[PDB]
């Protein structure tokens, strides 16, 4: 049904499966193959939740989170980071870089959704 | 031997590189498992082959660790036979066009000698050597360009075949040019901190070639791309 | 010096230990995909969950490689909390009952101390260490016994807490019974060559322990079994 | 066709999936958790095909192999070896030690059968 989600990942295989789980709960989703695309797609509308991963080619997840947290409309839109980097420093570099939740990869889709639910229902 | 600082980061690379496919496997499997209601046969089978394809990625990465060990033990052999090199490279080309497209890469096989080309080497290990440079060609390329290819050129040279692997991609600095063939080496740059890379591909390739009593070497500058030459004598001795 | 000969074997071991579950994963996936008609709901879910379980094993193994780097890079944390060491054992004992049973291993937790035990340590990281030995306790046992168990004895001593992990499996030749703690070290044996292992487990364990300002040592003989003592100051000085 | 298969593997999980694939074809299977069991399940009857792996606790599959090629009755019962040791001398060692065929793990169940078939219609 209602809530939108911007899903940003240089991975197609991963976008598919994250998307499948999202729409299974009603949400609609807009993909973003990278950081540039992510923001280009963003000047157009405002997602109610964002799913961002870190390592990608044109512009990375770190810079993306940055531009988010330095702008008034964007500051407030919650972000779940999905990264393969577990190193608990990376997590702080992410929360301090704006993120509202960090989730390690590999991840449980059910948990992930369980997280995506709470963040849409604060 | 700074080999002990390098194998330390080679450890974290094995980590990162294996957990990408493992992330697909878990996510897809848990999904199928939890969403039989909301899957149609066509998606089911699709998710199942995702699991299968990611497994095979993971199997190849494990094969690399294996090969390497068998090499750094001086304990691996070649079994040479009469191979039509022209097919072997194309069978190889055909074996990449997936990866190729996933990165918007055209794959080219050119011939400068006539194409029934005969050879006395091991098709398996050479097919492997091909796939190694081909891959790296796709894997290392212009992050945004329409022009991009990977070009395999067959040739004979000095009573011995000369295969070249040209890319139009991202290329390599001089200081690194000689150290790219070692165990564990990876060209670190803010440009490509992203690439899954083991740092063993070329180490396994050099070794495999230098057992056919041949050589591998490189030309490149930081803008045009890169050339890989594998000189391999028609029949060794 | 030697570290390079050992890492060359540590490679062949990442290889072997990662392809066990990968073999389960690839086989079950392919079968599901190839047998959706011959597959009854019950069986599909069973095979699906095998795939899931097998990835969770594979994930843990990868976690070790991650932990390790973060240690041999002296770059690892520790976040202390009020933990009831009494439950932190069983909450971690039951987590083993599966692996245990499939090896014919009974698992016991005894105490010589009042059992609302308080401790200011890292619950997640101690858990992991607990698991390392409980695991080796199972992973290593007399290959045919009804008698066999892995026992955790929790105890307060010297103003610190002393946890000990006893086994009626085998032990270790003295020539190595403190060589077993360094990273990459495994015990080679014609009795114990089929076991999957990295040789990081115990080195991860040590580091975690030594960072809690504690220590770990071993006492064993070639038939009775083994004991691991982990001394931990109940609250840091 | 109505042929028996003896399945030797210390892997419960792997026995289950080989067995499944085997029965999908008709063949019946007698399981065996190690080398010792493998033989005290063999004085009982003669299988038309044996499926064997290398690593296991009580007794390894290299011995088991040795013993099949030093009996008259057993000599002719074709063995497929399934090992994680793909090192192409581990295969030589296996063939010389008696086995008619070696398959590397991970294996494709379909090929495995395709191979198992080929030996059953010898
Ligand atoms: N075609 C190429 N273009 C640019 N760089 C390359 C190429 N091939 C190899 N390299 C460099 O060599 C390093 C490691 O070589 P190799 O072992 O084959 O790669 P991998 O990291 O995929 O294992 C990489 O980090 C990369 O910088
Ligand atoms: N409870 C035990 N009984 C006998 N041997 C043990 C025990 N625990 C550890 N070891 C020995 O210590 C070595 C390495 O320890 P660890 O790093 O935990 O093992 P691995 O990574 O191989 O599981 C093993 O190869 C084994 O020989």
């Amino acid at each position: 049904m209602s809530k939108k989600v911007l899903l940003v990942d240089d991975s197609a295989v991963l976008r598919k499966i994250v998307s499948f789980n999202l729409k299974k709960e009603g949400y609609e989703v807009i993909e973003a193959e990278n950081g540039q695309i992510a923001l280009e797609k963003l000047s157009e509308f405002t997602p109610d939740l964002i799913v961002l991963d870190i390592m990608m080619p044109v512009m990375d997840g770190f810079t993306v989170l940055k531009k988010l947290q330095e702008k008034e409309e964007w500051k407030r839109i919650p972000v779940i980071v999905l990264t393969a980097k577990g190193g608990e420093e990376d997590e702080s570099l992410a929360l301090s870089l704006g993120a509202r939740k960090v989730m390690r990869k590999p991840f449980s889709p059910s948990q992930f959704i369980e997280e995506v639910k709470h963040l849409l229902n604060e | 031997k700074r080999i002990d600082r390098m194998k330390t980061e080679f450890i974290a690379n094995i980590s990162h590189e294996l957990r990408t496919p493992l992330t697909a496997i878990k996510a897809y499997a848990e999904t199928i498992y939890n969403s039989l209601g909301e899957l149609d046969l066509s998606t089911l089978k699709e998710f199942l082959e995702v699991i299968i394809d990611q497994s095979n990625h993971l199997e190849n990465l494990l094969n690399e660790l294996l090969d390497f060990s068998r090499l750094e033990r001086k304990s691996l052999q070649i079994n040479r036979e009469k191979v039509d090199l022209c097919d072997l490279v194309e069978s190889a080309v055909n074996a990449i066009k997936e990866f190729a497209s996933s990165h918007n890469v055209n794959v080219l096989f050119e011939s400068n000698v006539p194409c029934p080309v005969e050879a006395y080497i091991d098709p398996t290990r050479i097919r492997q050597v091909l796939l190694n440079l081909l891959n790296n060609g796709v894997k290392y390329s212009k992050k945004d360009a329409p022009d991009k290819y990977v070009k395999v050129i067959l040739d004979e040279k000095d009573g011995g075949v000369l295969i070249i692997v040209e890319d139009n991609g991202i290329g390599i600095p001089d200081h690194a040019k000689d150290r790219i063939f070692e165990q564990f080496y990876r060209v670190d740059s803010s440009l490509t901190y992203e690439v899954p890379g083991t740092g063993l591909g070329l180490a396994i390739t050099k070794e495999i070639v230098e057992l056919h009593g041949g050589r591998i070497w490189v030309e490149s500058e930081v803008g045009k791309g890169s050339r890989f030459f594998v000189w391999i004598p028609k029949d060794r001795a």
